Parts: structure tokens; C-alpha cells; sequence
């Protein structure tokens, strides 16, 4: 996250480090969506030009934390991937088109004042949230710059962009299984993700329900806060179909 | 389920220091 601030504690209890186990590393962001499931980027697991194709064995998460090197007694919990699940349509070739993925805990994990799932969205709510100008929240340890690392979780309020805007800045073919977010030029402020914050959540909160809904994952980007450029998620709500499908048949 | 409501702040009637900036912004 560059040009944000440090999270308050238990503000994004969803947030989710997901590691390689061996050696043991920080390789992405991820969300808890129940006690057993956990949603992340799928180029975080498997991108071959860079030689990642991870599979359960090869890593690990960890639920709970706030800072991000010393232990939280009590607090942070650990737990093992049962299964893994990539978009079948996932196109690392191209543009990290459908970037997600799922992964299945080993062991349900216990909630707390430190651990609670965030909502999907539902169609309605999707409609009347990812709107341009709506702003919403990303969280992470990634960068602090473009190429560092935070003591603490950071978090970032960023605007929604019009999809022409989105498109005219990037060369790479979007799609609308992408948004794009963050401050244009003219707006004075800054924000952005940036590498390492791949999975991590874009989340609204709803005027309807005061709940918290993840409309998007941290997916990619050319550098980080660079004027006239915009951070990419991918629409959750859109693969939302592959989600519950995935869930109820394992 | 009981999703995205926080236990330290929602289910403590307590708002994060920069929630507003959203709320506001949905408008
Ligand atoms: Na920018």
C-alpha cells in the first residue's frame, strides 16, 4: 500500500497473509469469507512466466494479524490448505484476466475479536456499490513504494473509476471481469496497491446494512500511485457464480 | 452468515476513523 496509513486493530478482521511455507516467505494478501474458506489471487498461487505453480503443500496462512513480523499471542492463528482452486479461465498469458482463486483450510478456524469473515456481495448490492466516484478500501503489507515493508497492516480509501478512463489508461486489454481504482491527477490525493498486495480485499461498506462487502482482490498494476495510471481488481462479484459453485460441490 | 460486521467496531456501536470518507463519498 503506498500513500496509506496503518489500520486501526480488528479494522479489517477478514485479512488474510498467505505464505509460502519453504522457505517461509510473505507472498500475497488474501480474505476470510467463512471459517473454512479463504479468497486470494489466483497469479499469487500459479503464474509460470515467474516459475509459481503452488499447490496445497507449498504454503500456508495465517489469520488474525496486525503487525507484520512480531507474534500476537492469543491472537493470530495458523492454518494449512486443504485444497486449491483456480479460475479454469484464468489467462495469465494475456492480462491476469478472472485473477482469484479459493483455498480450503485444513482446519476451520475459530473467530474473534480479531478474526471474522467479510459478506460477498449479492447482485443488488453489487449495482449500487461499484459505482464510479464510490470509494472503497484496500488493505495490505505489500510496498510502501514502487521498488519498504510496513510493521503493520495498511489500509487505503480509493475511488471507483469510469471504465473509459480505466481503459485509455493502460495499454493492456482490460476486461469486465476488471475494475480500476484510485485518484486521478486533478483530485490531489494519492493511494494505491502495490506488489505484494496481490490478493488482498477492495471492501465498501453498505449504507443499506452497515456491512462490509469485498468487491474486489488486488490484482495488478504498472508501478504504484504513478499519475494518470490506476491499480486493477478483480470484480468479484462477476466470478461470484464460480465462487458458490466451487463451495458447494467441496 | 454474520459477515462483515466487525467486532470491535460495528458490534461495539464504534465507527473506524476513516469509514466516513466512504459513506460520504456515496452520494
Ligand atoms: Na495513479
Amino acid at each position: 500500500i503506498v500513500e496509506g496509513s496503518d489500520a486501526e486493530i480488528g479494522m479489517s478482521p477478514w485479512q488474510v497473509m498467505l505464505f509460502r511455507k519453504s522457505p517461509q516467505e510473505l507472498l500475497c494478501g488474501a480474505s476470510l469469507i467463512s471459517d473454512r474458506w479463504v479468497l486470494t489471487a489466483a497469479h499469487c498461487l500459479l503464474y509460470p512466466p515467474w516459475d509459481k505453480n503452488f499447490t496445497e503443500n507449498d504454503l500456508l496462512v495465517r489469520i488474525g494479524k496486525h503487525s507484520r513480523t512480531r507474534y500476537e499471542r492469543n491472537i493470530e492463528k495458523i492454518s494449512m490448505l486443504e485444497k486449491i482452486y483456480i479460475h479454469p479461465r484464468y489467462n495469465w498469458r494475456e492480462n491476469l484476466d478472472r485473477d482469484i482463486a479459493l483455498m480450503k483450510l485444513k482446519k476451520p478456524v475459530a473467530f474473534s475479536d480479531y478474526i471474522h469473515p467479510v459478506c460477498l456481495p449479492d447482485r443488488e448490492t453489487a449495482a449500487s456499490l461499484l459505482q464510479a466516484g464510490y470509494k472503497g478500501r484496500v488493505t495490505g503489507w505489500g510496498n510502501l513504494k514502487e521498488t519498504g515493508q510496513p510493521s503493520v497492516l495498511q489500509v487505503v480509501n480509493l475511488p471507483i473509476v469510469e471504465r473509459p478512463v480505466c481503459k485509455d489508461s493502460t495499454r493492456i486489454r482490460i476486461t469486465d471481469n476488471m475494475f480500476c481504482a484510485g485518484y486521478k491527477p486533478d483530485e490531489g490525493k494519492r493511494g494505491d496497491a502495490c506488489e505484494g498486495d496481490s490478493g488482498g480485499p477492495f471492501v465498501m461498506k453498505s449504507p443499506f446494512n452497515n456491512r462490509w462487502y469485498q468487491m474486489g482482490i488486488v490484482s495488478w498494476g504498472e508501478g504504484c500511485d504513478r499519475d494518470g495510471k490506476y491499480g486493477f481488481y478483480t470484480h468479484v462479484f462477476r466470478l461470484k457464480k464460480w465462487i458458490q459453485k466451487v463451495i458447494d460441490q467441496f | 452468515a454474520d459477515c462483515g460486521l466487525r467486532p470491535l467496531f460495528e458490534k461495539k456501536s464504534l465507527e473506524d476513523k476513516t469509514e466516513r470518507e466512504l459513506l460520504e463519498s456515496y452520494i
